[PDB]
């Protein structure tokens, strides 16, 4: 069932009366990037991997030294 | 006050023939036998689906 095209998946659960293909040029997103449809991915190698997104808080010291 | 046997309408042998004959299972076993040649509810999922709103979350 994730294979059905987000909009598709609207109709066919009765949303809207107008399939995607009938619908006007005014009530269609407009988007500046390639839009890509990814169905689900578990249980595969493209299933989605997490990470932080930020790097740590505190900064260590980079070590130098010094001569006396 | 409830009534006794003694006053009621139906006659013992009409009573007897419900009794034995189970005339109320009878009509149930009817009603559930009806049923049984009207359309189904059930959809094909993942083929169909069921009602989605706007509101859905
Ligand atoms: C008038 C003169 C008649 C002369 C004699 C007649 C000859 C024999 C008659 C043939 C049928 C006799 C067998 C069934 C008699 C039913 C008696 C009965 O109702 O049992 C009552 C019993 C509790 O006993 P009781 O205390 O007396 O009830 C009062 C409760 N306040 O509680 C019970 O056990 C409930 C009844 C049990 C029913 C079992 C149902 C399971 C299977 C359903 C069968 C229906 C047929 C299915 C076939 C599909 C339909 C085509």
């Amino acid at each position: 069932m994730s294979q059905v095209e987000p909009g598709w998946h609207f109709w066919l659960g009765y949303g809207v009366d107008t399939a995607p293909c009938n619908t006007p040029k005014e009530k269609l997103p407009i988007r500046a990037y390639p839009y890509k449809f990814q169905p689900n991915y578990t249980g595969t190698p493209g299933a989605f991997v997490t990470y932080n997104t930020l790097k740590p808080k505190i900064s260590a010291w980079e070590p130098v030294t010094k001569q006396r | 006050r409830p009534a006794t046997w003694e006053e009621s309408e139906e006659g013992a042998l009409s009573k007897a023939t419900k009794y034995f004959l189970l005339a109320e299972m009878f009509r149930g076993l009817y009603v559930v036998l009806e049923q049984f040649f009207r359309a189904p509810y059930t959809i094909y999922y993942p083929f169909e689906k069921g009602p989605v709103s706007p509101r859905f979350r």
